[PDB]
């Protein structure tokens, strides 16, 4: 296919192994999560955009909204977290081991 | 190289993923989102999606991404080889696709993809007196009604839930 | 429903005039009788090509010519 | 469980967005609206079991013409023969082909 | 151009259907120079 | 698959109407009332073909009644309709609404000396009708036959035989 | 096109005056200076209302981005439809702050 | 397995092809297991709230054994209408096939010669 | 938490999962997963305790990381299909893509790795809603995308995921971890019996979310959160050992009772199609799952752990908490095998 | 089944509840004239 896509895609599986290979902070984990929902707004635009089907267009900004408002969710998720340790690391979160 | 520009613009994306997929520190990985948002923008501007371009600074970086700096800068108390050899690792392995799909005009990873230019799927025609992209994105008041429902009643449980889950009561 | 509306319009009158405004915005389009011209002015604006239709023999109230009598008019919208 | 609301009570909540061949607002065509409907047309009330190998042609046709990986095949190996006769000095471009011919209308 | 390319046919069509398709920008603007591809192909996006 | 048939470059050799966009748009409502019939016989064929060569004939009569339209502005009002397009063509948007005692001169000067009235507003978006002699394709599409469906449920519905035949259940 | 060289021009422009601003000053050859605050050394404390008027923000900007389409929407022919999905919109952007108010979000920042 | 056959008319609990078949009657051993059912539902509701198991509640036991015969019963409809569907589909298709279901012949023992082996 | 906004968060988690049951466009299954996700963060963090903030934390990492691979996938359908249709799926890639997201979204092995963390941090209402009505929106994904699931993905990810919550439980004193390992398994067996007879995935289901229900509620009902606590109930209330024993007896498949039912009709849908290896080798399996379920009933039921004398102060105060639905629920988890035919209304 | 790596866990609290494991003291200084030392709470 077109040679755009490629990169689309490949930029998605770059921040799903960011996302799927965290180092500390619980942060750098949601940079990650909304790097691969901005790749999934740019893929299904230019795929909207390419084949001009006309009722779809409003679709990105509906995976836009949503998915901002999931971002919103972690934040306050994340809030928490350092509303108990002072920092976000993830390697705090170990209470449900036993 | 001007016919490539798309490309050219979609690599500088992927290194802009790099840029903080490696997690350099959540405000430099912010920064690396914001330059990659930017970049994207330019990739969803160039093929005629002029309001979906700007969702993306409005809403993604003038909206959300101000507000994942905000969060990180009331974190993170101011002042790697893991990070800088993640990184030229990533920015290689996509610097040889550049070249293998540059010197084969071909190329497969996962799925085949053409060397030349994106420039060649385009149409032929115009559209008249209206972007097809604002009017579809207009439609979401006449034919996107349950769309609308649902979007609304999601980002207001989005405003019950975070005052609830905020409140520690 | 007279006491109450005059103490919170001494109070909130920012919130009264919000309630107002709001409230003339819904109610109104369903009283007023210019809200069927917006309608017929947004489908009278001709945005495609008026792809015409094979003269089987029997159409009588299309036209042959944009000038012909027969056909949907707008002289409703020159005049108002 | 797929419970059929729509379809039971009359109500259109997501159809209109399912296909490129739908209702699209001011009759805005599809690149590929004749390959679809060609597509569903064929496809329709046979099953899926059927249609993968009873209607190959016309979703081979409507694939090729949403990704035009043959079409951009065809134009690689053109372009790519085009190239290897400049370079070996064997062919020429025309006048029409470099800028110099005043273009139609 | 393609007379030396064994088994091939000029000016075959892709699809299986004998329908006109409506030209791709590299059908039309494929052989000429980048020009008049950056011309039609990002000239009203580009322009101002 | 099958060669696509292209018509070759003598069958594309025609009078081109060339004039700008604002010689066109001055003049627009008066070809679209006087050049009315080829270009519906053509738009019509444009739509019912949905093939360009199956087109071309039509739209030289398109490319014929053009030209006779200016060259009939070009022998009696060739100024007024000069001073009118210099006037649109001044504008970015092109705008009628400045340039209305230029359309009214033309319009007067058309009106006597060629007797043409000028379309209200309304007209020009009208879906007129189209007497032709060409047939109604039976397939536009090329669409080959549509597989033949499942049969149908029919007949009166018994009861299951013995029950429901699981194992041991004699209901 | 234009539009990039327009870009380019202010980002350059911007990038000259700061490079001038970080660069003309320090050939001054002044005095190297000995030893260069409310709070002292403490950390910074996490204030929760100041993300809670972020996250705020950021979905009663989404509600916007729901609302953007609006001059284009007004164009439509089903109208009625039209208008009863923007005056729901922005009736639950309103709920939305109606909500905020009543359940004390808007406190200490009004 | 059937699910094209009840798309055509989706969400329908007994279509009007169900009212052909002859419904189960209300001495049912299947209905008289689901009441009896509704009767040990009544037993553990008394017994889990520390009530008389047998004496507490009979309105309430009666309300247990008549909602569970009222939901069985229409269950039970549903049961042989989908199980007669079944059979109707599977005698439809075995018409509709001569060729993927050919007469065997029924050949007696006479012809038929099974190898025999000696128990000992 | 109000009553009123609890009331309106419940209907938000019902409705999200009732927009994937109903819809056929692809946007509104993802909107339905984000609005169940974005509606269940609040009853995890019901109690407000850091064990609740790190099990939503968890819940939201693996549930956002599954929506967008489901995304994707609908993209990349988008891609090779044109079309949104909530149907089979026109790519192995966009197929093993979505089967990936929604087995994290089940909790499938190996995606597993959540589900014994989370029910331990949350109460045991919103563990109860995870364990059964959270498995209703991606099971009918599966159901409907079956014509395009790779057989040897669902099985590998069935057989490992009944494999794994077998032996989960065996070392588990915690309740809810020994609900969630059930739970692992259990979806090893819907999903196995999926691309044969999906009719008897839907009366797996049903049956599980009967017997999950039940247990949990008799949890609930004794607020009991381990095993040596569940122990002490034989000196409170004797007729709870008994429901827990037959519920127990039930969800390890122990004939004549009517959690013997799904699986025995799974190996007589996956006999038919001549698997005689993969059957068997899940009932074997299941053998785990029934020790730790015996385990249970000997420290409930079948003896008599020592309590305190604190515990003859509750003999004095009966039972005030509304156990919904228990004796239904305890009767159709127990007693419901010579009913085996009615599995035809799920057709 | 307690192991050698599962021995340092402890089983969970009762309630589930766990321990939580100061505000902030400004210097507007002399930087008429006067020094504050400000105990604030946000
Ligand atoms: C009938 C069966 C279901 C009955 C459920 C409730 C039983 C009950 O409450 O009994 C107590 C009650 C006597 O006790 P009580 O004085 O009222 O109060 C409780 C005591 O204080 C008890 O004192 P306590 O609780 O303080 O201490 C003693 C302790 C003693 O407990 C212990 O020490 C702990 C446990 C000891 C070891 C475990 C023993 C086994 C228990 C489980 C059973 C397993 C086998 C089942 C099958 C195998 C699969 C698991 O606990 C009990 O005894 C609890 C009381 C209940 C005992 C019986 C439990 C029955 C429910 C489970 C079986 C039925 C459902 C599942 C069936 C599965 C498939 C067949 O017994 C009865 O009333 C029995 C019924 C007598 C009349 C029957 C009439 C039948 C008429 C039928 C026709 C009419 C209807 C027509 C309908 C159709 C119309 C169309
Ligand atoms: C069809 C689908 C049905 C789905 C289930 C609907 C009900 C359960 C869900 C909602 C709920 O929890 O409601 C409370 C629930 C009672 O459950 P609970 O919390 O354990 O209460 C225990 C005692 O009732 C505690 O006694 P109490 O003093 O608090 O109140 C006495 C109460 C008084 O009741 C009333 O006052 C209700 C009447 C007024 C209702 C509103 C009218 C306006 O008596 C009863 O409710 C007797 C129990 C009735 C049977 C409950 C189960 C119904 C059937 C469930 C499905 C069975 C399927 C079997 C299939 C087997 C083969 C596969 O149901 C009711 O109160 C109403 C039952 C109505 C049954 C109608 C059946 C046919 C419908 C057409
Ligand atoms: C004029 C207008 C009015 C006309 C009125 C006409 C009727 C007059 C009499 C009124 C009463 C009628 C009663 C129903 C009809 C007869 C049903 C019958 O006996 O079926 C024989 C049935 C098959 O025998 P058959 O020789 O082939 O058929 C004779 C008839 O043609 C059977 O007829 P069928 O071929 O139509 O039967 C259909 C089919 C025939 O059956 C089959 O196709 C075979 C499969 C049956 C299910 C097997 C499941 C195995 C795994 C689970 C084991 C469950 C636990 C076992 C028991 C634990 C302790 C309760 O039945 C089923 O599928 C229903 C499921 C089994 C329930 C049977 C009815 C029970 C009613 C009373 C409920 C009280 C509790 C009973 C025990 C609960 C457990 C069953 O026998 C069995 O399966 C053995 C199990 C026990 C049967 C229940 C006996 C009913 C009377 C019980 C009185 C004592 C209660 C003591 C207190 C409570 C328990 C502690
Ligand atoms: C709360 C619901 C508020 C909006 C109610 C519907 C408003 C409306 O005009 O709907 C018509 C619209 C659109 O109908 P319409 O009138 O525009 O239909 C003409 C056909 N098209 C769209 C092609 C021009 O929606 C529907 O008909 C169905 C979707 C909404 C149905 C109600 C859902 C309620 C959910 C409650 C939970
Ligand atoms: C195999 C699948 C992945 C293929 C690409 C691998 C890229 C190179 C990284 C390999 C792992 C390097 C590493 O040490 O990762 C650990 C690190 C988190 O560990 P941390 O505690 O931060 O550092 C101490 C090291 N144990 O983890 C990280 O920092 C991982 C960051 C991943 C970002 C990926 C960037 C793009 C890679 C190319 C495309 C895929
Ligand atoms: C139906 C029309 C559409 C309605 C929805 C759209 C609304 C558009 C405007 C957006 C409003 C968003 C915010 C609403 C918040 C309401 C709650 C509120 O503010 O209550 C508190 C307030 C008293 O203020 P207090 O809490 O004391 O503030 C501290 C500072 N002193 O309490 C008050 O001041 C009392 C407020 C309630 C009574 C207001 C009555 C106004 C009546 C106007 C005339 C009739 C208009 C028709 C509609 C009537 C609807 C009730
Ligand atoms: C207690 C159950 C109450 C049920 C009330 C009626 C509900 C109804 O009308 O359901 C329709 C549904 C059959 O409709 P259908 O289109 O075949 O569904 C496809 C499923 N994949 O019917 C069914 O699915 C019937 C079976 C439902 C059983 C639910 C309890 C177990
Ligand atoms: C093809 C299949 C299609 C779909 C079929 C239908 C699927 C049904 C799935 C059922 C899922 C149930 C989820 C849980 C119930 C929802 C409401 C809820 O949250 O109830 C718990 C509630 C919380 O009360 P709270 O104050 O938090 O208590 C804490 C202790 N102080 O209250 C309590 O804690 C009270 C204690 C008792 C609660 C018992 C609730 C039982 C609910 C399940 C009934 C069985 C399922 C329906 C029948 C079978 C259908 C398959």
């Amino acid at each position: 296919m077109s040679l755009v896509y490629m990169n689309i895609m490949m930029a998605f599986t770059v921040s799903l192994t960011g996302l799927l290979m965290y180092r500390s902070h619980l942060m750098s984990s949601l940079l990650c999560l909304e790097g691969m929902m901005l790749s999934l707004f740019i893929l299904a635009t230019l795929m909207i955009l390419n084949s001009h089907f006309t009722l779809a267009s409003m679709m990105p900004i509906i995976l836009l909204v949503f998915a901002a408002c999931e971002a919103a969710l972690g934040l306050s998720l994340l809030v928490m977290v350092s509303n108990t340790y002072g920092t976000d690391y993830v390697q705090n979160l170990n209470l449900l081991q036993c | 190289m001007m016919t490539y520009i798309v490309f050219i613009l979609s690599i500088i994306f992927v290194m802009g993923f790099v840029g903080f997929s490696s997690k350099p520190s959540p405000i430099y990985g912010g920064l690396g989102l914001i330059v990659s948002g930017g970049v994207g923008c330019g990739i969803v501007l160039n093929f005629g999606g002029s309001f979906l371009g700007l969702m993306v600074f409005l809403i993604y970086l003038g909206g959300m991404m101000v507000v994942f700096g905000y969060t990180t800068a009331m974190a993170t108390e101011q002042y790697n080889k893991v990070v800088l050899g993640t990184f030229i690792t990533g920015l290689l392995m996509e610097f040889l696709m550049v070249y293998y799909v540059l010197k084969d005009k071909e190329v497969e990873i996962v799925f085949k993809f053409n060397g030349m230019g994106d420039w060649v799927i385009y149409d032929t025609g115009d559209s008249g007196f209206f972007s097809e992209e604002a009017m579809g994105i207009a439609a979401l008041y006449s034919y996107g009604t349950w769309l609308v429902i649902v979007t609304g009643w999601s980002l207001l449980i989005g405003v019950v839930v975070i005052m609830e889950i905020t409140r520690g009561n | 429903v007279a006491a109450f509306l005059k103490n919170v319009w001494a109070k909130e009158p920012v919130l009264v005039a919000s309630f107002a405004i709001a409230g003339l915005a819904v109610i109104l389009p369903t009283l007023s009788p210019y809200t069927k011209y917006s309608l017929m002015i947004n489908r009278a604006t001709p945005y495609n090509y008026p792809v015409p239709l094979r003269d089987d023999g029997n159409m009588p109230d299309v036209p042959s010519h944009p000038q012909d009598p027969q056909g949907p008019s707008l002289e409703w919208l020159k005049r108002l | 469980p797929f419970f059929d609301v729509q379809k039971k009570l009359g109500v259109d909540l997501d159809h209109w967005m399912t296909i490129q061949s739908a209702e699209q607002p001011h009759r805005i065509p599809a690149r590929c609206h004749a390959f679809e409907k060609e597509w569903i047309e064929c496809a329709h009330g046979i099953g899926s079991i059927r249609a993968e190998k009873e209607c190959k042609i016309e979703f081979e046709d409507f694939r090729e013409c949403l990704l035009r990986q043959k079409t951009m095949k065809r134009l690689n190996a053109i372009k790519r023969q085009r190239d290897k006769l400049i370079k070996e000095g064997k062919y020429t471009p025309p006048p029409h082909h470099s800028g110099q011919e005043d273009l139609r209308p | 151009i393609m007379k030396d390319v064994p088994g091939w046919k000029v000016g075959e069509s892709v699809f299986h259907t004998t329908r006109w398709v409506t030209p791709m920008m590299g059908e039309l603007y494929g052989l000429r120079t980048g020009e008049e591809i950056l011309s039609s192909t990002y000239g009203f996006i580009w322009y101002t | 698959p099958g060669i696509v048939e292209l018509p070759s470059l003598e069958d594309l050799k025609v009078q081109e109407v060339k004039v700008s966009s604002s010689v066109l748009k001055a003049a627009a409502h008066h070809y679209g009332a006087q050049c009315d019939k080829p270009n519906k016989e053509f738009m019509l064929c444009r739509w019912e073909e949905k093939d360009p060569r199956r087109c071309l004939e039509e739209g030289k009569l398109v490319n014929q009644c053009a030209l006779e339209f200016f060259r009939q502005i070009k022998r009696h009002c060739a100024e007024p309709f000069t001073e009118y397009w210099t006037c649109i063509d001044y504008s970015g948007l092109q705008l009628f609404r400045r340039c209305r005692k230029e359309q009214a001169q033309f319009d007067k000067c058309v009106l006597d000396k060629l007797g043409w009235v000028r379309p209200d507003l309304g007209e020009l978006s009208k879906v007129t009708k189209v007497k032709t002699d060409r047939p109604l394709p039976e397939n536009p599409y090329h669409s080959r036959a549509r597989p033949e469906p499942n049969p149908e449920v029919e007949g009166d519905l018994k009861p299951a035989r013995h029950g429901s035949r699981l194992f041991f259940w004699t209901m | 096109m234009n539009l990039m060289i327009t870009l380019l021009t202010n980002f350059t422009l911007a990038t000259l005056l700061v490079t001038i601003a970080f660069w003309l000053p320090q050939l001054n050859v002044y005095s190297e200076k000995t030893s260069p605050d409310p709070m002292g050394s403490a950390r910074l404390p996490f204030s929760m209302k100041f993300f809670l008027v972020a996250i705020t923000f950021l979905l009663f900007d989404l509600e916007i981005a729901l609302l953007l389409p609006l001059p284009w929407a007004s164009q439509t022919t089903n109208l009625n439809t039209m208008l009863t999905m923007a005056l729901l919109l922005i009736f639950l952007l309103a709920v939305s702050l109606a909500y905020e108010w009543t359940q004390k979000g808007l406190e200490w920042t009004e | 397995m059937m699910t094209g056959r009840q798309a055509r008319a989706p969400l329908q609990f007994l279509p009007d092809e169900a009212r052909s078949l002859p419904p189960p009657k209300l001495t049912d051993p299947r209905l008289a297991y689901i009441g009896f059912l509704g009767y040990c539902s009544g037993l553990i509701d008394n017994a889990i709230r520390r009530r008389p198991v047998l004496s507490a509640g009979l309105h309430r036991q009666f309300l247990y054994i008549t909602s569970f015969v009222f939901v069985g019963y229409y269950l039970l409809k549903r049961q042989d209408y989908m199980y007669a569907v079944r059979d109707h589909d599977m005698f439809s298709y075995i018409k509709s096939h001569p060729e993927d279901f050919p007469e065997k012949d029924k050949k007696t023992y006479r012809e038929v010669f099974e190898e025999f082996h000696p128990v000992r | 938490m109000n009553p009123i906004i609890l009331i309106i968060i419940l209907m938000t988690v019902m409705l999200g999962t009732i927009i994937v049951m109903i819809s056929t466009h692809w946007l509104l299954i993802w909107i339905g997963f984000e609005m169940n996700m974005l509606a269940i963060i609040p009853i995890m963090m019901k109690k407000h305790n850091p064990r609740a903030t790190e099990a939503s934390t968890k819940y939201f990492l693996t549930q956002s990381t599954a929506s967008m691979l489901l995304m994707m996938a609908i993209i990349i359908n988008l891609m090779f299909s044109g079309q949104w249709t909530v149907m089979k799926l026109f790519n192995p890639m966009a197929s093993m893509l979505m089967t990936m997201a929604l087995a994290m979204k089940l909790g499938m092995a190996p995606f597993h790795f959540w589900v014994p963390e989370v029910t331990q941090g949350i109460p045991l209402s919103s563990g109860l809603i995870l364990l059964t009505w959270q498995k209703l929106a991606p099971m009918s994904v599966l159901y409907q995308i079956l014509p395009s699931i790779n057989l040897d993905l669902i099985l590998t990810l069935s057989i490992l995921s009944i494999t794994i919550g077998g032996w989960g439980g065996l070392n588990q004193t915690q309740l809810r971890k020994i609900m969630a390992y059930s739970s692992i398994a259990h979806m090893g067996w819907m999903t196995a019996v999926l691309l044969y007879n999906p009719t008897m995935t839907l009366l797996n289901l049903i049956i599980y979310i009967i017997m999950t229900s039940t247990m949990f509620t008799l949890f609930m009902a004794n607020s009991t959160t381990t095993t040596l606590s569940l122990s002490h109930t034989w000196n409170k209330a004797p007729i709870m050992t008994i429901l827990v024993l037959i519920t127990l007896l039930s969800m390890g498949g122990l004939p004549p009772l009517s959690g013997f039912m799904p699986k025995w009709m799974i190996i007589q849908e996956m006999t038919k199609n001549d698997s005689i290896i993969l059957p068997t080798l899940m009932a074997i399996t299941a053998l785990l799952n029934l020790y730790f379920y015996m385990r249970l009933t000997y420290s409930t039921a079948l003896t008599m752990f020592p309590s305190t004398n604190n515990m003859k102060m509750k003999w004095q105060f009966p039972t005030t908490k509304r156990m919904t639905l228990l004796p239904t629920m305890t009767v159709l988890s127990t007693m419901l095998l010579p009913l085996t035919p009615i599995l035809s209304i799920l057709e | 089944y307690p192991t050698k790596e599962t021995a340092h866990w402890k089983p969970p609290p009762w309630n589930d509840v766990d321990p939580p494991k100061s505000n902030l003291t400004l210097n507007f200084g002399p930087q008429g004239v006067l020094r504050l030392v400000m105990e604030l709470s946000g």
